């Protein structure tokens, strides 16, 4: 038998010396906890976010 | 005998909050894979069903409290939630086990590491290895000892 | 006289056979014909004196009818099943992948009491599989066999136990029905009596006895003689004829409301009414003879009565009392004894017919269950048998039995002997029987009752030893399912010509003499005392006049395979078992030769096997060809026999048949006209007879290894043909349909040079491993090519097609020539699976020669792998120049206790070179017992040595001394069976003479080709991320805990870590190590195996705070 | 480096710290597209993408977006192997 | 609801004709194409569990013999 994980796997080399700029936005929840989310420089940051 | 447990809980670095669960963790999906066999036949694991049982009831209770139903139905919902969590952790430890299609108890989180199979007995202390082979042997008298 | 055209094989037999070997496939055909109520079966049953015999189907239909609606207003009945004709022939079913079956028709009748109008007509019941002429079934094209299952016979069996605390003996009785709830009566740990029903709470017998209507006075009157029964009665305190029923209700089934009527009905609801409890007509018979009840008259009611319970209680009481016999008013006197569980007076075999009957009964029970609702759902005017009868459940059950039951197994088709022994197998396993995990050591032990019924030698050597047996040669099955065996009646001390078939219990009543005992021409015993077996299964000397029966032949106790081992007496049973098992693994060779020294069974074994073709009518051959044979019978009819050529058996062997007749030859009915795979002139030929010298040779035959001459490779002496089947299916996917096309992406134009115009490999082309057999492509979907791949595409003039290559290819290590292709297409109305558009099957045939590592074996349990194949000029050779073919080591014979191979070698040498005993001054002393025809023989003269009536040692020595010379008029082997050999390498003669002769060896199916496998890297399991196992597609070897212990003992810390992390489940480490090896860099150290990460995640998910501290 | 292994007792805070997102629905995958359903089991927003360096909405499909969390569906551009390392939690009423 | 209706019609037709129906018959009865009938049948297909035993023995499990089609073949990756 053979199957699939409903996905795909590749082998492109991972790099960290050249990465996109991140403008992290921090969201505060009603319960008082705060969570940070890194978004690209394109902005369009949503006013509300579903946290962890 | 009671002092044994009391001292175990005394200055042991852990609080007694652990025996009451305010939330339960979910195992990563790839450890409970949903895969499509060759020919379109899907395959899953029982852990998914046992998890859904916990979610569904947990949702229904949230409705019953929202609707302000009398305490009988809310109490029944809480009891079923308790039973569902118990089945998720150790299916069959209390009452009859929950069974899936056919007739077989659903494997729980405790059943995949306690029984004859499971990590502690199986998939540990032995496994298959690459760069290996096997074949029939015959006598060679022209060889040296090495 | 045996077979019309049997070859003349002189026999050393000294005892004349009073009875011939019966048909070896009868155990299947007779049972199946009983099931379907064949006319010849009915005639045979009438010949025995049966009043109105009834078949299995008729019996089940009669027990089902009449179905009623619990109101008495209407009834449904079934009767007279019938079969019209078979849908298709055997070969057509086999090649079209369809079941060999016939339609079943039964006449149904419907009655309405309120009006009297009755409607009767034939109803279709379904396609029922039919037994072929050879005792097999064809299911979905494949050939299956159903084995008989040994089971505890229903009845009452008494047992004795000892309480250890008091060390006191006590007795109990258990009753087991065909269907129902079990019950037992028991004696307590100290002078008390108890009873249990349906495993429920233990209760005294007095309560049950009172609940059945026996008042205190009646109980005292009947059981006043006993001591413990009266003691318990005084100890007992329950009272009342009806109140006892409530007591039983609360003891067995407490809690539920004990209404008086419910308790009154419950006791008879599952014991005394056939609706829920039944002995299946065999338990009834067993109880009738055990207790002597209803002697001489059958009982239509197979269920329990009230008389039998009290009879069993009386039997148990008298057994506990120490009585030797007991009697019941109205019956007959019977002895009082304990019953042993393993005695064939208690075990019975249910054949294929009874298993199919049980499955049909379950299906019909489901059918009537549905009909019960359908009665109420319908109304009087619209209800009719066609609408009222639903055949789906019975058809489904029948389809389930053959395709799922453990008893129904793939036929073993290595050679005719293997298939013949498969059909005669006796299995203790299967549903309703024992289990390998629950099988104790006691049930596997040999028992005296097996003599003449189940062979003690032939049994698997694996964990299934003793659980799987083999039916004896002369054994036959009684209608009740008990194995009978024939014995010669002895009257007034002289053996009679009358033969009686006796069961084990019937045999125990008498003392049986052995056929080997000597008798005069008039049948009177010549000796004063006779060797006999007694009731207890013990051997003794008994007076001549005290014997009642004598064995039919010395072969009575052995099976078909065990009877094919010559000199069986000189081989220990342990090695005889090995020889019998290995005779069933011989592969069919390209050319077959019958054994030079045989036993005489090989003839009847082959003809009954079913792989040979025998003429059905006396006549003259019209024309002969490699494909078909035409016979012109005397009466004016013409017969045509079609021979299957190069057909593939279930185990991948060749099934080629060839004619042995020529045009213008007159043949007789039953004469063999075409040989099967492992036969020569109608005689079973599993191997080859070759020249063997017994000596150690330079250590190349060390530890059971074998040395072969290169001649056996040059002349294809041990060459075989193996045919493999490869299958590929084209079935549509969500992204589009996959199709078989000649053109496929990213392949050279030379790869598809051997593919037909429609993309299938051409017949006759040689194919290696990895070669394309069937080109196929599948839709791929999104491309998302990496930029480097797009650039490379731009460099060349190629573009990415939307299809993946998934063509069929030859597995690794496989090769040969394509000999056949079969194609099924949905476009041509073929019975393809759901979603499958096309199916292609390709057959590849390869000719395998004998090579190093192949396994050879004799008939005496002597086996070994070929370690060296020497050139002809290197082998030791006889003084006349003949080189020996095989060399066997001396050291292996003496300890293994299989000296029969030495006798076989001597007699084979005697047979190859003819012999002539001088009779100048009368017959020599050692030749007094030899028959006349054995006083001379030419070269290559085949001889027969019956298994227990074969050649004696003195005769063999004399024949060795009286062998004919060679062409040069000089003897090569002296009277000791030895000869002076010359060394092929140095040329000097060996200092001492060596034993030389001819031995028969078999080529086993443990060839190297299908066992060697290796793996550097390959597929990985998706769940456990470890290399997957199996022989196919680069499986990996397992490193168990014992190997880990050995590594730890060596102190090899690094090798163990490498084996457990790098090579098994270190996902990153595997690729990194492969990269390092290919590039030629230092191996990186391993990380964390996936197993430990999964363990940590499981622990965390189980609410455990497992953490790692540095 | 490994020195010792400790097995404590897990509280609600520990489970919430391990959790990457709460499971709200019993959904596993779409019956028609077979993609994982959001906010439920197999959710890619919580347990990670099913395809290496891709995104559920497909906007991001290159390694350069490594570490970026899509603002349209909330998936993080990371290798699909991470789906066997990410854990969720269920809040009980 | 569509699946339930298809099942009920299939049971009715099977009971009326006794033998199994055909995709053409279902298409004719339900006023949908046979391919749509096959699609509904596929949508009604329930999955199985990897935890089921396999190999005619109780030790092995079904998931033991499933290849990882997405595994990173080393020779390519290098
Ligand atoms: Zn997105």
């Amino acid at each position: 038998l053979r199957g699939s994980r409903l996905g795909a796997v590749s082998y492109e080399t991972d790099r960290n010396h050249d990465l996109a700029p991140r403008q992290v936005a921090r969201y505060r929840t009603d319960n008082g906890e705060e969570f940070d989310v890194p978004f690209a420089d394109d902005a369009e940051i949503p006013g509300t976010w579903l946290c962890r | 005998k009671r002092l044994k447990v009391v001292a175990a809980f005394q200055q042991s670095g852990n609080s007694p909050m652990g025996m009451v669960l305010d939330a339960v963790p979910v195992i990563p999906p790839e450890l409970r894979p949903m895969v499509q066999l060759d020919g379109g036949r899907f395959a899953t694991s029982d852990l998914n069903d046992l998890y859904r049982r916990v979610i569904n009831r947990n949702n229904r209770l949230k409705r019953l409290i929202d609707l302000g139903a009398p305490e009988i139905i809310v109490n029944n919902e809480k009891r079923m939630l308790q039973e569902s969590v118990d089945a998720l952790f150790d299916n069959g430890r209390r009452g009859r086990p929950v069974t899936g299609p056919g007739n077989r108890p659903l494997k729980s989180l405790s059943d995949l590491l306690k029984g004859k199979q499971g990590r502690f007995r199986q998939n540990l202390l032995g496994k298959r290895v690459d760069y290996s082979g096997r074949s029939v042997i015959v006598v060679g008298p022209q060889l040296k000892l090495h | 006289n045996s077979v019309p055209g049997a070859p003349n094989r002189v026999s050393f037999a000294k005892l004349r056979e009073p009875l011939e070997v019966p048909g070896l496939l009868d155990v299947q055909t007779d049972s199946f014909e009983w099931l379907v109520g064949s006319d010849r079966w009915r005639q045979a049953a009438i010949d025995r004196g049966e009043e109105n015999p009834v078949g299995g189907l008729e019996e089940v239909l009669a027990e089902l009818s009449p179905i009623e609606d619990f109101s008495g207003s209407m009834s449904l009945s079934f009767s007279d099943p019938r079969f019209d004709e078979v849908k298709a022939s055997v070969d057509e079913c086999k090649d079209k992948d369809m079941t060999y079956a016939a339609p079943l028709f039964v006449t149904a009748e419907f009655i309405n009491n309120n009006t009297g109008e009755i409607k009767s007509q034939t109803v279709f019941m379904g396609d029922f599989p039919m037994m072929t002429e050879k005792g097999t079934f064809i299911i979905n094209g494949t050939e299956r066999v159903v084995v008989s299952q040994l089971v505890r016979s229903p009845g009452v069996y008494f047992d004795e136990t000892i309480d250890k605390s008091t060390e006191k003996t006590l007795h109990s009785v258990k009753v087991i029905p065909g269907r129902g709830a079990w019950l037992e009566f028991d004696v307590d740990k100290r002078d008390t009596v108890g009873v249990r029903i349906d495993r429920k709470r233990r209760q005294p017998v007095t309560v049950l006895l009172k609940a059945l209507g026996w008042t205190n006075e009646q109980i005292v009157e009947r059981f006043g003689f006993s001591e413990i029964m009266m003691g318990t009665l005084e100890k007992d305190t329950t009272s009342g004829t009806d109140e006892a029923l409530l007591d039983i209700y609360r003891k067995l089934r407490p809690g539920e409301p004990p209404t008086k009527e419910s308790a009154q009905t419950l006791l008879e609801n599952l014991f005394f009414k056939e609706k829920r409890y039944d002995l299946a007509r065999v338990g009834r018979y067993k109880v009738n003879k055990k207790l002597g009840l209803n002697a001489g008259k059958p009982i239509t009611s197979s269920t329990l009565t009230e008389e039998d319970v009290v009879a069993t209680i009386e039997y148990l009481v008298r057994l506990h009392e120490g009585q030797t016999s007991m009697t019941v008013p109205g019956g007959v006197e019977v002895p009082v004894e304990v019953d042993d569980i393993d005695h064939f007076g208690n075990r019975r075999l249910r054949t294929v017919g009874e298993l199919i009957q049980n499955q049909i009964r379950v299906g019909l029970s489901r059918m009537e269950r549905v009909v019960r609702e359908r009665m109420t759902t319908q109304d009087v005017e619209a209800i009719t048998p066609q609408t009222l009868i639903n055949i789906r459940p019975v058809v489904a059950a029948i389809k389930e039995f053959f395709g799922t039951s453990q008893l129904s197994q793939f036929m073993d088709q290595n050679n005719p002997l293997s298939g013949l022994t498969h059909k005669r197998r006796l299995s203790a396993l299967g549903p309703g029987g024992l289990s390998r995990e629950r099988a104790g050591l006691e049930v596997r032990d040999v028992h005296p009752s097996h003599y003449g019924r189940m062979c003690p030698i032939e049994t698997p050597e694996g964990p299934n030893i003793g659980l799987i047996g083999s039916l004896s040669v002369y054994a036959r099955v009684n209608p009740f399912g008990f194995i009978e065996t024939p014995y010669r009646k002895v009257e007034n001390g002289v053996v009679t010509d009358q033969i009686d078939y006796l069961t084990a219990d019937e045999e125990d009543r008498h003392v049986v003499a052995q056929a080997n005992s000597p008798t005069d021409e008039n049948g009177r015993f010549t000796e004063d005392r006779v060797m006999v077996r007694k009731k207890g299964g013990e051997v003794e000397f008994v007076s001549a006049d005290q014997v009642d029966y004598m064995d039919v032949s010395p072969r009575q106790m052995v099976s078909v395979a065990t009877a094919m081992i010559p000199f069986l007496e000189h081989d220990d049973a342990n090695r005889a078992l090995m020889g019998a098992n290995m005779q069933r693994q011989a592969v069919p060779l390209v050319r077959s030769e019958a054994p030079l020294v045989g036993t005489g069974m090989e003839l009847r074994a082959a003809i009954d096997a079913g792989d040979v073709v025998v003429a059905d009518k006396t006549g003259v051959i019209e024309e002969v060809s490699a494909d078909y044979i035409t016979v012109m019978a005397d009466d004016g009819t013409r017969q045509s026999y079609r021979l299957r050529k190069f057909a593939r058996s279930n185990h991948g062997t060749c099934a080629n048949q060839r004619p042995i007749v020529d045009a213008g030859q007159r043949v007789e009915a039953g004469q063999v006209i075409a040989d099967g795979p492992c036969t020569q002139n109608g005689e079973m030929a599993l191997g080859k007879n070759l020249l063997v010298a017994i000596m150690p040779w330079e250590g190349h035959n060390y530890e059971d290894a074998i040395i072969l001459s290169n001649r056996l490779v040059e002349e294809d002496v041990l060459t075989s043909i193996h045919i493999e089947e490869h299958e590929i299916d084209a079935r549509d996917t969500k992204l589009g349909a996959e199709e078989i096309t000649r053109d496929i992406p990213n392949v050279s134009d030379e790869v598809l040079a051997d593919l037909d115009e429609r993309g299938i490999v051409r017949i006759g082309a040689e194919v290696r491993d990895g070669d394309i057999l069937v080109g196929k492509v599948t839709p791929k979907g999104e491309t998302e090519l990496t930029p480097e791949e797009r650039l490379l595409r731009a460099i060349f003039g190629e573009k990415a097609r939307e299809v993946r290559d998934t063509s069929l290819k030859v597995p690794h290590g496989e090769s040969g020539k394509v000999i056949g292709i079969r194609v099924f297409s949905r476009e041509d109305d073929d019975e393809l699976p759901a979603g499958v558009n096309e199916l292609v099957r390709v057959y590849v045939a390869q000719k395998r020669k004998i090579s190093d590592g192949d396994k050879l074996a004799g008939r005496h349990g002597n086996k070994g792998v070929i370690g060296k194949i020497l050139p002809v000029e290197d082998m030791p050779f006889l003084p006349d120049g003949t080189p020996v073919d095989i060399i066997l080591n001396t050291h292996g014979v003496p300890r293994r206790m299989n000296i029969g191979q030495i006798l076989e070698t001597h007699l084979g040498w005697v047979a190859k070179a003819g012999w002539n005993i001088d009779v100048a001054a009368g017959v020599p002393d050692w030749a007094s017992k030899l028959p006349e025809e054995l006083y001379s023989a030419p070269a290559d003269s085949t001889v027969a040595t019956p298994v227990f009536d074969g050649a004696q040692e003195g005769e063999l020595a004399g024949l060795l001394g009286s062998t004919l010379p060679n062409r040069d008029g000089e003897v090569m082997v002296d009277a000791d069976g030895k000869s002076t050999l010359f060394d092929g390498r140095s040329g000097e003669p060996f200092p001492y003479p060596v034993t030389v002769g001819y031995m028969y060896i078999l080529k086993l199916h443990h060839l190297v080709d299908d066992k060697i496998h290796a793996r550097s890297t390959g597929p990985y399991s998706m769940i456990t991320q470890q290399p997957l196992g199996g022989k196919a597609q680069f499986g990996g070897q397992r490193f168990g805990e014992m190997e880990c212990w050995a590594m730890q003992a060596y102190g090899a810390a690094y090798t163990l870590q490498e084996l457990l992390t790098i090579k098994s489940d270190d996902t990153v480490g595997r690729v990194k190590v492969y990269e390092a090896i290919v590039k030629g860099e230092n191996i990186p150290e391993p990380g964390i195996p996936e197993s430990f990460k999964v363990l940590l995640k499981e622990l965390q998910s189980l609410c455990l705070n497992v953490e790692v501290l540095s | 480096f490994f020195d010792e292994l400790r097995i404590g007792l897990a509280t609600a805070d520990d489970i919430r710290n391990w959790s990457y997102g709460e499971v709200k629905k019993p959904e596993t995958i779409n019956y028609r597209t077979l993609k994982p359903e959001k906010d439920g089991l197999f959710c890619e927003k919580i347990f990670g993408p099913t395809r290496d360096w891709e995104c559920y909405c497909g906007k991001y499909k290159r390694v350069r977006f490594k570490g970026i969390i899509c603002e349209r569906c909330g998936v993080e551009v990371t290798r699909a192997k991470v789906r066997r390392e990410r854990m969720g939690h269920i809040e009980l009423a | 609801e569509v699946i339930n209706k298809l099942g009920r019609i299939q049971r009715e037709l099977l009971q009326d004709l006794g033998r199994e129906p055909t995709p053409e018959e279902l298409a004719k009865e339900m006023d949908i194409t046979p391919e749509k009938v096959l699609e509904i049948q596929q949508y009604a297909r329930e999955p199985i569990s990897l935890d089921q035993t396999i190999g005619d023995e109780g030790d092995s499990q079904l998931g033991d013999f499933i290849e990882d089609s997405e595994a990173v073949v080393a020779v390519d990756a290098v």
